[PDB]
RNA sequence: GUGAUUUUAAUAGCUUC
RNA sequence: GAAGCUAUUAAAAU
């Protein structure tokens, strides 16, 4: 619905965050902590793509 | 009851370590103090205990509570031995200033001995 | 001229405040029982004239002159009462005049409203008509005007300033209760029998009505002050009236008292502070509630101690050490415990020498709380307001939230199937929400809600008696260990039992005899023991965190082996007001909605929540269920036995030791969810106050009005029974809890609720609604019940809007029209879509999930929408899919769903 | 590290009609 | 086939 997934991606991302351990950070663990949840609870779709791209960052600093 | 026997080994063990880490002369020095050999249990470790630890949340509570490498709390005098991050990383009492307080990992455990 | 008159010898500037020599009309609140209506609520005065008073600047100040005019025979009788008792500093100055010849007495220097309309403001709140309060803390400088512009001011969990608000009037309610004391020894001296009721005492502290006092010998004279203290009570805490008593002398510019720390007693502290205070309430006071005579004086006691409790160290409460030898090694053990609510509570069996400890000893020292706490390091956390006892690691741990995992086949086929489309009325809204570092001590800190309130004794005396007739149909006791059932034996053990294994292994390696003794040394000592706070994995359709308490297995075996028997039978009895052990498979929803549907005459159904249950609960309340309880074991018991039992559940389950992160830290009190009673502690706790609720609103109407001759009668003898009689009215509570059950039907389970009630006699004031929910709610709980969660349904064809998280339709099944339980689509398909393990994501060896959720789901094809019928449909063509696949057909039929709901014949 | 209690389904055993 | 019992896995509710 171009929000389910988007909401979805988020919750893979967070898991494959967790999978490669980040949790050891304990910054960049709020950091994805809050921007899945804002995710999450978003309503519109709009800041949605901003916060999940956001969060994509992370994984593609590493 | 092989099971009986091992957890009965267990919980001794347990007991007779916590009695030797004992503070047998603070603790003595007040339990007999006590008019009838009775004390609340509260204030055990805070008139016994020989290591204090702070948590402390962000750096203006820092600034209130434990300013400098000695503060004083619950009537007695602590000299502060080594500040750790919440990831376990110890850090340095010259980092732990304004400018540079959001590159901390916050909260920051304060390790300190008795005067 | 009347002005001139009413200005005498003190001659000052008054304005007359209404029409002159006319007597004003108000709306106050009186405390009233004659012979024609009783009861605490607003009426009209319209026999006083007031004049309020100027100064130099000519501004008003909060100062009135109220003139009444009355009978000669009230003239001489009140100029004589008041000619005796003029010598009390606690009197108003009262003048004595008549000219047109009609009598007047002048009451000079009052204030604009009483104790009795502050009473009632802050028991009767109701937001957006508060008006009586704001002017009262705007006049006697608690806030500003503009404090109230902010929204949210009222409540205490948005706004928790409001508590610094309503403290500020502690002050003014010690001096008036300094001034009632003195009052009632002038009254004693002077030979005069009367009762004493707060809307004679304006807001200084004197007071001004002597009509119907009665003169005797000197000497020898009696003032009746149940209804005044009582009904004073519950502000007592909310003002938080006794802070003076914290600093030296009794005065607020002077430093705190500096205890001793080795200081626990306090009784003598304790029996000073209540002849100060509540010198003439007849009732005997027992300072250690082990000294009491039975449940009812327990609570009465106790009530006094959970007030002055509030003046003592924070440090001198908990368990009582001693140092013991085993075979000559010194050992430190619990001997005792000082309670906030029970007093000092001392062990029955203490050997200091002792040898070659046993299984049972090694398991009580080792659940005792002391060893651990005098080996941890002193830890001071500044990231919470509880009290920090010790740190037994060397350092602080922090537990996170993982998230959930995807379970993307589901899904494809959900897409696939054409659903998730923009412009939808199912959407998914229930995740794993994770979280950081700091969720458990950030979800520990939220006892700070929990706050000591006293309660009215006199209504809660009657409440509890009331309350019991609704566990009458059970059957109760202890039984012996052999007879305990456990569910799940390889449950954790709690701290430090997890260390070595499960309950399993506890149960197993610990006899029957073994069980038994130790629970016959539950009964003459108290076991302290601790609970470990742990995080709950589970999907929700908020981003907080779930907390739970793991209580120990020393606690739990005892609770169990005295509880069991009374839980069981709750759970097995069907048609009663609890329900809970009842199915809602095969028509258990039909005939749940039936009963409580009952023959209610102008049905309406009603149902409300608890904000912040847990957390926010009243120690009093907590301690009176536990009591309701515990009153089944009239047999098996003695009241010393029972008593003991009360102790050790409260030290464990009510304020212990609570270990978060390895530190521990205290409980303020509250309930622990993980307790061996607590959905049927729950349970009594909510009837409780729908009762008080119920009570508060047939107290609450004018008696002038009630048309009904019957109901007038009952409240007049309502008021009889709480202020009046000392002794229980069996006859009264049977009547009263007759009406409840004809007018006021109730379906109870846990703090979820549905109530059927006449809706006439809610328009008139006669049983409870939700503006009475909110109000006993406010001052008894300390949290404001929103309207916004609360729903009201005056059709009963279409159900319950809600009941444990379910709603319902009237559907056609056979030739008959029954009730059904359908669910949340958006929970359903999020249970399905995401999953907690990896190993789930894979429906192949996981058809069972799926077969429970089209169980749960099946209802949904009978609602009037599409989106909901397609959900069901989604559900079995997976099911049908992964059955193939994989290599019976039931889980594909309907058949198999259709006939979970129908009844089993 | 992962509580209390209630209800239900699947699977595999043991007595019974 | 019928009813009851036991163990194992799972789902929902407060
Ligand atoms: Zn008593
Ligand atoms: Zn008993």
């Amino acid at each position: 619905s171009k929000m389910s997934d988007v909401k979805c991606t988020s919750v893979v991302l967070l898991s494959v965050l967790q999978q490669l351990r980040v949790e050891s950070s304990s910054k960049l663990w709020a950091q994805c902590v809050q921007l899945h949840n804002d995710i999450l609870l978003a309503k519109d779709t709009t800041e949605a793509f901003e916060k999940m791209v956001s969060l994509l960052s992370v994984l593609l600093s590493m | 009851e092989d099971k009986r026997a091992k957890v009965t080994s267990a919980m001794q063990t347990m007991l007779f370590t916590m009695l030797r880490k004992l503070d047998n002369d603070a603790l003595n020095n007040i339990i007999n103090n006590a008019r009838d050999g009775c004390v609340p249990l509260n204030i055990i470790p805070l008139t016994t205990a020989a290591k204090l630890m702070v948590v402390i949340p962000d750096y203006n509570t820092y600034k209130n509570t434990c300013d400098g490498t000695t503060f004083t709390y619950a009537s007695a005098l602590w000299e502060i031995q080594q500040v750790v991050d919440a990831d376990s990383k110890i850090v340095q009492l010259s980092e732990i200033s304004m400018d540079n307080s959001p590159n901390l990992a916050w909260p920051l455990i304060v390790t300190a001995l008795r005067a | 001229s009347f002005l001139n008159r009413v200005c005498g010898v003190s001659a000052a500037r008054l304005t007359p405040c209404g029409t002159g020599t006319s007597t004003d009309v108000v709306y106050r609140a009186f405390d009233i029982y004659n012979d024609k209506v009783a009861g605490f609520a607003k009426f009209l005065k319209t026999n006083c004239c007031r004049f309020q008073e100027k100064d130099e600047d000519d501004n008003l100040i909060d100062s009135y002159f109220v003139v009444k005019r009355h009978t000669f025979s009230n003239y001489q009788h009140e100029e004589t009462i008041y000619n005796l008792l003029k010598d009390c500093p606690a009197v108003a100055k009262h003048d004595f005049f008549k000219f047109r010849m009609v009598p007047h007495i002048s009451r000079q220097r009052l204030t604009k409203y009483t104790m009795a309309d502050l009473v009632y403001a802050l028991r009767h709140f109701d937001e957006g008509n508060c008006d009586t309060l704001k002017e009262i803390l705007v006049t006697y400088n608690c806030c500003d005007d503009d404090y109230f512009n902010k929204k949210d001011w009222y409540d205490f969990v948005e706004n928790p300033d409001i508590l610094r608000v309503y403290a500020n009037l502690g002050e003014r309610v010690r001096q008036a209760l300094l001034k009632t004391v003195q009052f009632c020894d002038a009254m004693r001296n002077a030979g005069i029998v009367g009762v004493l009721t707060l809307d004679n005492q304006d807001l200084n502290g004197n007071w001004y009505d002597f009509g119907d006092f009665i003169q005797t010998t000197p000497g020898s004279g009696v003032p009746v002050v149940d209804s005044y203290y009582s009904l004073l009570m519950p502000i007592l805490t909310l003002t938080r009236a006794l802070t003076a008593e914290s600093h030296v002398d009794t005065d607020l510019t002077k430093p705190y008292i500096k205890w001793d720390l080795l200081k626990y007693d306090f009784t003598e502290e304790r029996l000073k502070l209540f002849d100060r205070y509540f010198k003439y309430w007849d009732q005997t006071y027992h300072p250690n509630c082990v000294n009491c005579l039975d449940d009812r004086c327990i609570l009465h006691c106790a009530n006094f101690n959970v007030l002055f409790s509030t003046v003592f160290p924070p440090t001198s409460f908990g368990p009582l050490v001693r140092k013991i030898f085993v075979d000559g090694v010194p050992f430190v053990v619990s001997t005792g415990y000082h309670f906030r609510e029970l007093g000092v509570v001392h062990n029955q069996d203490v050997n200091l020498h002792s040898s070659r400890l046993s299984f049972k000893e090694l398991l009580v020292y080792a659940a005792d709380p002391a060893m651990h706490a005098a080996s941890g390091n002193l830890l001071l956390d500044k990231r919470t307001t509880c009290f920090s006892v010790a740190a037994l690691t060397n350092n602080v741990a922090f537990q996170t939230v993982k998230p959930g995992n995807f379970n993307k086949d589901f899904y494809d086929f959900a897409v696939s199937k054409g659903f998730f489309k923009e412009g939808s009325s199912v959407e998914l809204k229930h995740f794993f929400f994770a979280q950081d570092g700091n969720a458990a001590i950030s979800d520990y800190d939220y006892y700070r809600y929990n706050l000591p309130t006293m309660c009215d004794i006199r209504q809660l005396l009657f409440v509890v008696e009331v309350v019991d007739k609704y566990f009458d149909c059970y059957d109760g006791g202890c039984i012996n260990a052999n007879q305990v059932i456990v569910n799940n034996l390889d449950k954790s053990a709690g701290f430090p039992f997890n260390k070595w294994g499960k309950a399993r292994l506890y149960y197993d390696s610990m006899s029957y005899e073994d069980q038994d003794a130790l629970f016959a040394y539950t009964k003459r000592n108290v076991i302290p023991t601790i609970t470990q706070m742990n995080l709950k994995y589970a999907i929700s359709a908020k981003n907080r965190a779930r907390t739970v308490a793991g209580v120990s297995i020393c606690s739990t075996m005892t609770n169990r082996q005295f509880h069991q028997k009374l839980l069981k039978s709750i759970a097995a009895t069907r048609g009663a007001t609890v329900v809970i052990g009842t199915s809602k498979f095969y028509g258990g929803w039909h005939n749940m909605l039936k009963t409580v549907y009952s023959d209610v005459e102008n049905p309406h159904l009603m149902g409300w929540d608890y904000p912040k249950c847990d957390r926010a609960m009243p120690n009093m309340l907590r301690i009176m269920a536990s009591l309701v309880l515990a009153r089944k074991h009239t047999t098996c018991c003695s009241l010393s036995h029972r008593f003991y039992r009360l102790a050790n559940e409260c030290a464990q389950v009510l304020s212990e030791m609570v270990m978060c992160g390895g530190s521990l830290y205290v409980k303020p009190g509250g309930t622990s969810s993980g307790d061996a009673t607590t959905a049927y502690a729950n349970s009594v706790f909510n009837i409780c106050q729908a009762v008080t609720a119920n009570v508060n609103a047939l107290l609450s109407t004018d008696g002038n009005k009630i048309a009904d001759k019957y109901v007038r009668n009952l409240q007049h003898r309502l008021y009889e029974c709480l202020y009046r009689n000392r002794d229980v009215d069996t006859d009264f509570v049977n009547e009263f809890y007759a009406y409840l059950r004809k007018h006021f039907s109730m379906m109870i389970l846990a703090d979820d609720a549905v109530v059927c009630f006449n809706s006439t006699y809610a328009s008139q004031g006669l049983v409870a609604s939700i503006k009475n929910f909110k109000s006993v709610l406010y001052y008894q709980n300390n949290v404001f019940m929103s309207e916004a969660k609360c729903w009201t349904e005056t059709d009963l064809t279409k159900g319950p809007h809600e009941f444990c998280s379910q709603h319902t339709m009237l559907v056609k099944q056979g030739d008959d029209y029954v009730y059904l339980p359908y669910p949340d689509p958006s929970r359903i398909l999020g249970a399905g879509c995401f999953v907690d393990d990896i190993v789930k994501t894979d429906g192949t060896l996981m058809i069972e999930r799926f077969v429970s959720l089209a169980i749960d789901a099946y209802p949904l094809t009978k609602h009037p929408n599409q989106e909901y019928a397609d959900v069901f449909h989604l559900y079995l063509q997976y099911i049908r899919k992964l059955h193939d696949e994989l290599t019976t057909s039931r889980y594909w039929e309907p058949e198999f769903y259709e006939a979970m709901y129908t009844p089993h014949t």
